């Protein structure tokens, strides 16, 4: 998660 | 040493202008005041021994190592701090190249200024110098081990209080184009813009972003659904959670070979590529359904073909990137055992989540896939051929980006942007398998195999491989589509005497305009018609919710002096800047000593004007109207004087003034004269009595017509601002009663009170004055008040502030009563004997006053707080  | 105060400044300040970012402390040299570094028994070589690098301080000499020989020579220690502050947070990875040292005005403290990149590790510096001076002076050194942890600490401050790579992008990017970018406090996100046109990010995702989208995104299936409704090649999958399905699933899916991936996971956990037989297939099922969180497992069918990750912002594919997954070549004739060090050895690897290639993590794991590769350590490549260490094909591990925005073939670009539009991402990164991104999706047999909302283009930035894309460009290009920026006109009202008063008339022309204004004044933060905070409420503390408000479409800003000496400009540029006047009256508070400082000090405003912007300037006064040169954009002169030669001169040349000719507020384009109204039909000046509200006025007109309002808005602005309690809480506020009359003021300062004797002393009644001052002020500005009320008016009562901001109780008012006697003492004759006497209470003063109010007299009252003479008066009737 979170810059994917 | 000891530090008496430290404050940050983060916008245009008095010390310096484009340098935002500077920390001020008021340093105490009580015993090494007037020590030079000569004179300090081994200070230079300990100093030199514990940082060399203040061998590369370029200063006053100007050649390297200049700062040493001026320690050589003997200098001030406020000198060497800053420059070991400079120093300090320079060896931490952050570059800094300003500072500052001065005398301030009592005896034994500096003010020593230093520029800083983080807040706190601004301040951490700051603190640090001295201590590191002072175990200098004191023991001749400083230990290593201490030395050290300062710098670690300044380390873990610098990573703390920083963005990611992916914001750091779009608030550079952002930056390039001069939009304005804040920090919210609530959850990493930045906002850029002002009011009505401002935008938010949080990493990648915009304010813009569904949330229907996004949900979809982290869906698998739901998302592998919904691309089959709509025709896009997904991969041919199935759910199960028992063993038993399996077999059937396999059937589905159309044989072998197949995947078996868990539906929630992060890092790739347990998911296998490629299996071709039963075993495998349970054991890769049991690993998956102990890696899911919900016990459910994909399996689908296994796609050949290259990974490419391709980003879509605005429906647009930016930047394609195939990954190749960790592998290594043996065209030199070497196996794996060298190159695995040897690729390890290169600069461009590196950890962390700054550094995008990744070292080549020999894991178990690994070990494990490469020897499901067929060769071993030793095993030379055949032919120096790619050899593989993984198959996930993910930076993290080690692999590497191909750059192939150039080869995507068009047909795929139409597929991709469709996508990205149908699962509802403004900013997209989808994961393809193919053989060829040059060809269409269904000649070979492409497939989408995920879509993520956030992605990071941290890969697409620097491929390695190929050519860096503009992803920043790109995003900001989708948040300000064309050369637009996020402004909205912010026009900041400075000044000694009239800053409340010009901000509200000009808040009211333009609510004469069909919009919304959010402007802040001393009596609070206003946006439209209503109130939206109370108190002072003029720094940039109060600017800031002014200019980060959904719905303000014009900022109006009062800028006090208080405001930037403390914490500088709450933006970094503003479309008009009007100055109205410099008077020294409230001197020595701060480092503010003379009339030239303050002067300076409140030309930040003016100095802060964009170049497509105004500086209204009052050519009346010498010293704003010494502003004139060093503001970068057009200058516009207001005076209330009509023969101003040098305001005739600038309209000669140009124009956009305005003056007071015959009794008549004028706008001068140059050779034109614009009448705007009467001076009379202008409630606030009262008839045109009071000439001060007509500069105000002329001020206010001159902002708004340099920035495009009609004359005939201006004008019906003008006429119906109302200078009474309810608009003007305190401003020249009129009350009748009958027998009397009230004057409200808001006078404080001999210069105001000069104002508002030339409007009294017209009126044919008795002269009644509550007069007083704040605590915090000199004795000279005292008795200046004193002699002032004293040619003023009739009858004296004199009152202290009951905050009296540290002064003794009292003083204030002996030494104000001390000036109207020497007033009264150089009086000859019986030409003003006006009465005196001082009780030191609001209530009892203004109960007093309007006690004794004879027939048709005027009684002023000057009080700490407006509401307390409002709601005295209001009682009364
Ligand atoms: N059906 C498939 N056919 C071929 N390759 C596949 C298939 N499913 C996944 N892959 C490959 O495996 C990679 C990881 O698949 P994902 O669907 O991303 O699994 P994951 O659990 O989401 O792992 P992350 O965290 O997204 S990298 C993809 O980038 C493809 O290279
Ligand atoms: N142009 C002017 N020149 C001199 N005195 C003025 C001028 N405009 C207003 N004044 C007087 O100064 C008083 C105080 O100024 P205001 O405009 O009410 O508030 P202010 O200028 O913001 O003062 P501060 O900084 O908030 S304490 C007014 O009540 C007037 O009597
Ligand atoms: N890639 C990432 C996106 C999840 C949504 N992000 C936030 N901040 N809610 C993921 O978890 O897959
Ligand atoms: N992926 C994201 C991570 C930085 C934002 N998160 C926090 N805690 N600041 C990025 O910006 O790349
Ligand atoms: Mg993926
Ligand atoms: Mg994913
Ligand atoms: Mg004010």
């Amino acid at each position: 998660d979170d810059d994917d | 040493m000891k530090i008496l105060k430290l404050q940050t400044l983060r916008g245009p300040n008095y010390w310096s202008i484009h340098r935002h970012k500077l920390v001020v402390m008021r340093l105490d040299l009580e015993d090494l005041y007037e020590k030079y570094t000569s004179d300090i028994p081994g200070f230079y070589k300990g100093l030199t021994e514990v940082l060399p690098s203040l061998v590369e301080h370029l200063c006053s000499p100007g050649v390297k190592g200049g700062f040493l020989t001026r320690v050589e020579k003997g200098t001030l220690i406020g000198h060497v701090i800053e420059h070991v502050a400079i120093e300090l947070q320079e060896l931490a990875g952050m570059p800094v190249g300003f500072g500052r040292t001065r005398e301030t005005s009592t005896t034994g403290v500096f003010q020593v200024v230093i520029e800083y990149e983080n807040e706190q590790a601004g301040r951490y510096a700051a603190r640090a110098a001295v201590r590191l001076c002072q175990s200098i002076v004191d023991t001749g050194t400083y230990p290593a081990t201490e030395l050290q942890q300062d710098l670690e600490d300044l380390k873990e401050l610098k990573n703390q209080a920083s963005l990611g790579p992916s914001t750091e992008a779009i608030v550079k990017e952002a930056e390039a184009r001069g939009i304005p970018w804040t920090q919210l406090g609530a959850r990493f996100m930045i906002q850029f813009g002002y009011g009505v046109n401002q935008k938010k990010i949080q990493a990648t995702l915009s304010n813009q972003t569904g949330i229907l989208g996004v949900e979809l995104a982290c869906d698998k299936e739901g998302t592998k659904r919904i691309l089959k409704d709509a025709g896009v090649p997904v991969p041919r999958g199935t759910v199960a959670r028992y063993f038993d399905e399996l077999q059937d699933a396999i059937e589905y899916v159309g044989g072998y070979p197949i995947v078996i991936k868990p539906l929630d996971g992060n890092h790739g956990r347990g998911i296998t590529i490629d299996v071709k037989n039963w075993q495998e297939a349970e054991e890769a099922y049991d690993l998956a359904r102990k890696a899911s969180k919900t016990k459910t497992v994909i399996v689908e069918r296994y796609y050949t073909g290259k990974d490419h990750r391709v980003l879509v912002v605005n429906g647009k594919v930016v930047a394609v990137a195939e990954r190749v997954p960790a592998h290594v070549v043996g065209n030199g004739k070497s196996t794996i055992a060298e190159l695995i060090e040897e690729t390890n050895r290169d600069p461009q690897r590196g950890d962390g989540h700054d550094n995008i290639l990744t070292r080549i993590t020999v894991d178990k794991s690994a070990l494990d896939i490469l020897g499901k590769q067929g060769y071993s350590i030793d095993s030379i490549p055949l032919k120096g051929k790619k050899c593989f260490l993984r198959a996930t094909a993910n930076l993290s591990t080690g692999g590497i980006a191909v750059d192939r925005t150039d080869e995507i073939h068009p047909e795929n670009v139409w597929l991709l942007s469709r996508v990205a539009k149908i699962i509802g991402l403004d900013i997209a990164g989808i994961d393809v398998v193919t053989e060829d991104i040059s060809q269409p999706l269904r000649e070979v047999e492409g497939v989408i195999v995920e879509v993520n909302a956030a992605p990071g283009f941290r890969m697409h930035v620097a491929p390695s491989r190929g050519l860096a894309r503009n992803v920043a460009g790109a995003v900001m290009d989708m948040l300000f589509p064309g050369s637009k920026n996020g402004r909205i006109p912010i026009l900041s009202v400075t000044g000694t005497n009239g800053k409340t008063t010009t901000t509200r008339l000009l808040a009211h022309i333009i609510k004469q305009t069909g919009k919304v204004v959010g402007y802040t004044t001393t009596d609070g933060t206003y946006i439209g018609e209503y109130l939206a905070e109370t108190g002072d409420n003029t720094g940039p503390q109060s600017a800031h919710l002014i200019l980060s408000d959904p719905t303000v479409e014009v900022a109006v800003l009062e800028t006090a002096r208080g405001g930037i000496l403390r914490s500088g400009l709450g933006f970094s540029s503003c479309e008009v800047g009007i100055v109205l006047n410099v008077t020294a009256d409230h001197l020595g508070i701060g480092d503010i000593d003379t009339i030239e400082q303050l002067a300076k000090l409140k030309s930040v405003v003016a100095e802060s004007v964009m170049p497509k912007g105004y500086a209204v300037l009052n050519a009346e006064d010498p010293l704003v109207a010494a502003m004139a040169d060093r503001v970068k954009g057009q200058v516009a002169y207001f005076s209330m004087d009509p023969n101003n030669e040098l305001l005739l001169r600038h309209t000669e040349a140009g124009g956009l003034a305005a003056i007071y000719e015959n009794g008549y507020i004028s706008i001068l384009k140059g050779d034109w004269t614009l009448r705007i109204e009467k001076a009379v039909n202008v409630p606030i000046t009262m008839a045109g009595k009071a000439p001060f509200m007509i500069a105000n006025a002329l001020a206010a007109c001159l902002a708004v017509f340099t920035q495009g309002v009609k004359i005939e808005h201006i004008r019906k602005g003008l006429s119906t601002f109302v200078a009474s309690v309810d608009q003007t809480p305190g401003r020249m506020n009129m009350f009748n009663m009958g027998s009397y009359h009230a004057l409200v003021d808001y006078a404080h300062n001999p210069a105001s009170y000069e104002a508002l004797g030339g409007f009294v002393r017209n009126w044919p009644g008795k002269r009644i004055g509550v007069v007083g001052g704040p605590g915090d002020r000199r004795d000279e500005d005292f008795v200046s008040l004193g002699e002032l009320a004293a040619d003023i008016f009739d009858e004296i009562i004199i009152k202290e502030d009951d905050d009296t901001r540290g002064r003794p109780r009292g003083n204030a008012a002996e030494l104000i009563c001390q000036g109207v006697k020497q007033f009264l003492n150089g009086i000859k004759n019986s030409e003003s004997k006006a009465t005196y006497e001082s009780i030191l209470d609001e209530t009892a003063a203004i109960n007093t006053a309007l006690d004794r109010a004879p027939i048709d007299g005027l009684v002023v009252i000057l009080p700490e707080s407006v509401n307390r003479a409002i709601s005295l008066i209001e009682g009364r009737h």
